[PDB]
């Protein structure tokens, strides 16, 4: 069972000073905001095997 | 129902709104409010006939059998009209007689009538035993009917309007359809049974109809009479019919109450019979609950914080109850049923005891039984003659069982004498505490400081409204020109008219001749329209200045009151809850008539001798506040009498001994009795003067300290109790404020004490006050009562009878108000039903009914015959009352703990925002431009359609008439203002501070270039604050009312459809609520009685947060960064001035310009400005610079940890990174966390973890825009 908050909860507790222009915590969540809109793409990788 | 069918169709349309069926648009709010005013008030009782219903209550015909009022009133010495006591010597209130023959017909309304003008004419001209006797009865009987806010005729009308349609079930699963029916209520049935007498053609004439000038009584038909007890009976039943539907009272418990009111109306002198049973219902329930065998439940395990003087409290878990924790105290049942047998109401007693024994344990249901029975006590404000209010209760002299011998005094030192050390009773510990406390003031260098002297003179002017102008009497030794100040329009009260004229004449040429007979009571004329009131002359308060200061030093180390607006809800309430817990049992010590228990015969001779020996320390050649040193005539040594120089601080005690021994000259000049007028001395202190009643606090801890350590450990005969009394200590076991206080027993043998030992303690304690004349009102009911607030096993019991739904105290025969001041009485009436918890939906349904009548106003001008106003529906939303339904969502989701103001308007426009964007994206054209917080959806047009902007500005607009003379004309304005300026600016050193303050600020207003002409609280605002606080009580002219009236309609109809520039910036912040925060208490434990799971909204808030305010890093601001101010400058306006300049990056000279404005020294202005910082400040105090504040409805909660670490400025996984308040989170996060809690407390249900989701601009864009706003202010 996929529960995508566990990767979020492991990232969102990493400390960072907010005074920087770039937040690397922000950019990796920005890469994962729609979350691919689905999770069949993992199982389509397996069914293609 | 058929009740709903009988309502008028616009009035039916608002009952659909109050049920929650339809949203309450403004048109329903206009037409139904207009339906109330044009309707004859007698038609409301016809609606009560439209309900066919039955319940076992029978109104007897023996109510109408009246006395004769002239047999109840007569004349006595000094030609005073008063009430001779018929049966018992306290028979002083309104006798139940026919008002019929005293009234003539009225010209406008022929059915009603005011006083017959032949009696009105002669009784002011010729002092008769009939006409003057008649107008005394009429104006008192009209005044007791005047003790309501508006008519109870309408208060019954709102209750029937709420009960017309049942409330619709919201989707929140904790709501219930109410178990109460109007058909089963004997309160409404008794009103219908009374009103069968008062109809002649099925028209139901009310017996009175209280015009805001005063009550106007119904004329009787031939054969029938109109007694005065019926209108008082109707008010008490309407006061009970409203509360019982708000407390969800059982119908078998209203009948318990209703049969007492019908018995008191059957008896004569209704208010006196109702007063003799004022403590029946708390004695039957609150004073005696759990004396039975089966006892249990859960109780809070509150622990005293072990540094004892801190007075801190922590809820530390639950305590399961057992039969060793039930009260060892005897029940109050036997003394109560004897009182009920005196009025043949013994079935009222056996009804409660049968129902009380159905609650054997301590649950949510058991504490609701306590507050339901405490709602049966009448909260009717009893009004007797203000002449007779002073002639009996301010005339009681104490009975000293152990008087001080004359041989126990030394030779006189001037007027005063010292106490010999040979006498060592409790008078010695009185003499030796007031002496050493007087020693610590002649040592204290806080005086001879110009700002400290300016605060004390500000303390007498601002705190009380003042009484007289005895400088017209004090021209007897010094020639004064005596300006009457009719060229300045200002009121001639003691606030402004005295102290401005004091600035010319020094004290020493005045204090030798202060003793006046019209010292106090009335405004320099023997007949006016005002009541004889408490405070005295400002220069006789100035000669009473050290007596205040030595009393302040006694209460300093013991009573850390800290002078805060939240001291009941921070200190009293957790002590109430720490008391009554099953570990400790308490003795709530009350001292009745303490003001009339401090005489010169015992007390004021001892303290004036103790202060005079105490002020012997320090410099004997030293003036004080303008009173120089002087020669005393020493007579202590019989062989060597001589002349001693004494200080000015001892000079004031020489005149204070002459003033205390002669007494206090109360002058009665009430406008109720026709022209009775006499001044006379008494040994009675003023009641409400907190700067003088702190002396009663100064003796309460002191005389308990001699009891618990010296008197009772030697006098008591129980050998076991001497072990308890050994280690009792008033720094650990006694807390006092005022006359009343809690006595605590030591934790080892607290709850395991024998009741036979406690009865021998309180016998000795009651005999201990016999040495002073102090009648102790000792109670031993194992419940808490510190300041008129109650407890039961650590559950706060809100006295519902204390705040009546209909009642309001009026010490004047008229209300003396223009119409829209009723609206400020509505919001106070609403929040009293929120603090004292009620059925929160039905109370909110009742409030919108009650506020709808307060929306229209009609003014009568002989120039203009027509004036009609209408506040919008959203006016009450801004002022604090939450809306019952928004268009587009489900009703009753908005909690009653919603803030008022922009902080509350943010909360509604957040959850309802998602509807507002979607409903305006359709059915409306988009914007031509773009908007930041709503994009292209035309939401502010839609908000303009609902009148959201209409009620927003109508609530922010003022509702009190400003006075007509200004400075632009040729008026002599600065006659009394500049002399009061000379009073505040006595020393040239303090004037050099404030002239330095305004010169530097107006230099830095333009050089620093952020504002122009902005209001900064300087000390020249304080004569503007004081003099404008004198003309507010003055009746405004019709030119001022109409100018205030026309400004209302211009404010409502103006096309400004924008909010303020803070709420326009608040709506960028979108907060969202996750899961509920984990629990503070176990919800099986009742925190506050009435917060059961049925009353769901109050149940979660006291469970999720808790009712013990946790002292944290913030502790909601008991510190206010300026420990002392001139009284008149709000420290709220000072912290919101300094902390803005700390955010704005002001130079340190800008802080010093503000601090020199309030009178701080140059040595002090630097030392405050470096002390204040943005990090060291508190999170509530940061939010006060943007006018966000904790409401009064949150004060009884533990909002400390919730604003701290559950409200998020930045929840890093959920929010968007546009809301990163980088480098501004020291001060933006107190705004963002408090806007999170601004919406969390608005949503009903449990308190959820609040998270800022996003800001529409950047967080840097919001930190820039509030910085633009803080430059404008």
């Amino acid at each position: 069972v996929l529960d995508p908050t566990v990767l979020t909860n492991a990232i969102t507790t990493i400390s960072e000073s907010t005074t920087q222009t770039i937040s690397p915590i922000s950019e990796i969540l920005r890469l994962l905001q729609p979350m691919g809109n689905d999770y069949a793409a993992f199982w389509k990788c397996i069914a293609s095997w | 129902e058929e009740l709903f069918n009988a309502l008028p169709q616009p009035l039916q349309q608002l009952s659909l709104a109050l049920a929650g069926e339809i949203p309450l648009t403004d048109h329903i709010f206009e037409q139904a409010a207009s339906t109330w005013h044009v309707q004859p008030r007698s038609l409301t009782y016809k609606l009560l006939d439209h309900i066919p219903f039955a319940t076992p209550v029978v109104v007897p015909p023996s109510i109408y059998h009246s006395l004769d009022w002239s047999k109840c009133f007569a004349v006595n010495q000094d030609r005073v009209e008063r009430i001779p006591t018929i049966d018992n010597p306290d028979d002083v209130y309104v006798p139940n007689s026919d008002i019929g023959p005293l009234l003539t017909s009225l010209h406008t309304i022929p059915d009603y009538g005011f006083l017959h003008p032949t009696i009105e004419n002669d009784a002011t001209t010729l002092r008769a035993e009939r006409a003057r006797c008649a107008s005394t009865f009429y104006k008192i009987a009209s005044s007791q009917a005047r003790q309501v806010k508006l008519d109870p005729i309408r208060m019954l009308g709102f209750l029937l309007l709420v009960q017309a349609r049942p409330r619709v079930p919201s989707g929140l699963v904790t709501d219930q359809p109410t178990r109460r029916d109007p058909t089963l209520s004997p309160a409404l049935h008794a009103i219908w049974q009374v009103m069968q007498y008062y109809k002649v053609a099925g028209v139901y004439y009310a017996p009175a109809l209280v015009v805001p000038s005063g009550a106007i009584w119904w004329i009787p038909p031939p054969g029938k009479r109109n007694v005065v007890s019926v209108q008082y009976l109707l008010t008490d039943l309407i006061s009970l019919a409203i509360l019982a539907h708000m407390t969800d009272m059982s119908p078998t418990l209203e009948l318990t109450g209703v049969l007492m009111y019908l018995r008191a109306a059957s008896s004569h002198s209704y208010a006196y019979t109702l007063l003799q049973m004022k403590s029946v219902f708390p004695a039957l329930s609150l004073r005696s609950m759990y004396r039975n065998k089966g006892f249990g439940g859960k109780a809070p395990a509150i622990e005293w914080t072990e540094p004892r003087s801190k007075y801190k409290f922590r809820w530390t878990g639950v305590t399961q109850l057992h039969d060793g924790l039930r009260p060892r105290s005897p029940s109050m049942d036997v003394p109560t049923l004897e009182t009920l047998a005196k009025y043949e109401l013994v079935d009222i007693g056996h009804t409660i005891i049968r129902e009380r024994n159905a609650h054997p344990q301590h649950n949510h249901d058991s504490v609701r039984f306590v507050r339901d029975v405490m709602a049966l006590t009448s909260g009717m404000y009893l009004v007797r003659q203000p002449t007779m209010s002073v002639l009996r209760e301010y005339s009681q002299v104490p009975d000293i069982k152990d008087p001080i011998p004359p041989s126990a005094w030394t030779g006189p030192i001037g007027n005063v004498r010292y106490l010999l050390p040979s006498v060592q009773g409790p008078a010695r510990h009185l003499y030796d505490t007031w002496r050493a406390a007087a020693r610590q003031i002649a040592q204290d260098p806080q005086w001879h400081d110009p700002l400290n002297q300016a605060i004390m003179r500000a303390q007498y002017v601002t705190a009380r409204g003042g009484s007289s102008a005895s400088l017209k009497f004090a021209l007897k030794v010094t020639g004064i020109v005596l300006p009457e100040y009719d060229d300045s329009k200002v009121k001639k009260s003691s606030k402004i008219y005295q102290a401005a004229q004091i600035a010319r004449i020094a004290f020493m040429l005045l204090i030798a001749a202060i003793h006046a007979e019209v010292t106090m009571g009335i405004r320099n004329q023997v007949q006016r329209r005002a009541r004889s009131i408490m405070p005295l002359n400002v220069i006789q308060q100035a000669i009473s200045a050290p007596h205040t200061l030595v009393a302040n030093y006694i209460n300093k180390h013991m009573n850390l009151s800290t002078t805060s607006g939240s001291v009941v809800t921070d200190k009293v309430i957790p002590l109430i809850l720490y008391a009554s817990t099953p570990p400790n049992t308490v003795v709530n010590v009350d001292i009745k008539a303490c003001d009339a228990s401090i005489t010169y015969n015992y007390f004021l001779s001892v303290i004036c001798g103790a202060m005079h020996e105490g002020f012997e320390v320090g410099n004997a050649d030293a003036a004080f506040m303008g009173v120089p040193s002087t020669i005393v005539s020493d007579r202590r040594s019989p062989v060597a009498p001589y002349s001693r120089p004494i200080s000015g601080l001892q000079t004031m005690v020489q005149h204070l001994a002459d003033l205390y021994a002669a007494g206090f000259r109360y002058s009665v000049s009430d406008a109720f009795s026709s022209g009775n007028k006499f001044s006379f001395p008494t040994s009675t202190f003023p009641s409400g003067s907190t700067a003088t009643s702190t002396e009663h606090t100064a003796n309460n801890s002191t005389m308990m300290e001699y009891f618990l350590n010296v008197h009772a450990p030697s006098h008591v005969k129980s050998a076991s109790l001497k072990r308890i009394l050994t280690d009792m200590t008033i720094q650990r076991n006694y807390v006092c404020q005022g006359d009343d206080g809690i006595l605590l027993l030591p934790h080892e043998a607290a709850s395991k004490i024998s009741a036979d030992d406690m009865n021998e303690l309180l016998t000795c304690l009651r005999d201990y006050g016999q040495l002073f004349g102090w009648n102790y009102d000792i109670d031993w009911s194992d419940t808490a009562e510190y300041l008129k607030l109650y407890a039961l096993m650590g559950c706060r019991i809100p006295n519902t009878s204390r705040h009546p739904p209909v009642g309001k105290e009026y010490a004047a025969p008229q209300t003396d108000e223009i119409w829209p001041s009723l609206i400020d009485i509505v919001i106070g009436h609403h929040l009293n039903g929120v603090t004292d918890v009620l059925n929160w939906r039905e109370w909110l349904r009742f409030s919108w009914a009650f506020a709808c009548y307060s929306s229209r106003g009609g003014y009568t001008n002989p120039r203009g015959q027509s004036f009609s106003a209408q506040y919008p529906w959203w006016t009450f939303v801004y002022l604090g009352i939450p809306p019952i339904l928004l268009p587009g969502q489900t009703p009753f989701i908005h909690s009653c703990y919603m803030p008022p103001g922009d902080q509350g308007m943010f909360s509604i426009l957040n959850g309802w925002r998602d509807w507002l964007i979607s409903h305006a994206s359709t059915t409306l054209p988009p914007l031509r431009h773009n908007h930041p917080v709503w994009g292209l959806s035309d939401v502010p047009s839609l908000l303009s359609q609902f009148g959201v902007y209409a009620g927003y500005h109508a609530a922010q607009h003022y509702r009190r008439p400003k006075p007509a003379p200004e400075t632009a004309s040729s008026d002599s304005i600065n006659q009394i203002t500049s002399d009061l300026t000379e009073y505040l600016f006595y020393d040239s050193a303090l004037k050099a501070r404030v002239m330095k303050g305004r010169y530097n600020w107006e230099r830095l207003s333009s050089s620093l270039s952020l504002n122009v002409g902005s209001r900064v609280p300087s000390l020249f605002d304080v004569p503007g604050k004081w003099v404008a606080a004198g003309r507010d009580a003055e009746k405004p002219p019709p030119s001022s009312v109409e100018d205030m009236f026309t400004s209302l309609n211009r404010c409502i109809r103006r096309p400004t459809h924008s909010f303020s520039r803070l709420l326009e910036l608040y709506l960028r912040v979108h907060v969202a609520l996750g899961e509920s925060i984990p629990l503070a208490i176990d919800p099986d434990v009742p925190q506050v009685a009435g917060a059961d799971p049925a009353n769901d909204d109050h149940w979660f808030k006291y469970t999720c947060l808790g009712d013990i305010p946790s002292a944290t890093r913030n502790y909601f601001g008991e510190s206010l960064f300026v420990g002392r101010v001139v009284s008149g400058l709000d420290v709220e306006a000072v912290d919101a001035t300094l902390l803005r300049l700390k955010i704005l990056g002001a130079p340190p000279e800008a802080f010093i310009a503000v601090l020199n404005g309030i009178g701080m020294s140059d040595s002090e202005a630097h030392q405050i400005a470096g002390r204040i910082s943005l990090a060291n400040a508190q999170l509530v105090q940061i939010a006060r610079v943007v006018h966000l504040s904790i409401p009064s409805s949150w004060m009884t909660l533990n909002t400390g940890p919730y604003i701290h670490h559950h409200a998020y400025d930045f929840k890093p996984g959920i929010t968007q990174p546009s809301a990163k308040s980088r480098d501004k989170s020291i001060w933006m996060s107190p705004i963002l966390k408090l806007l999170c809690t601004s919406y969390a407390m608005t949503v009903a249900g449990p308190v959820r973890t609040s998270i800022v989701t996003e800001i529409d601009g950047s967080a840097a864009a919001l930190s820039g825009n509030l910085r633009v706003w803080m430059r404008d202010v």
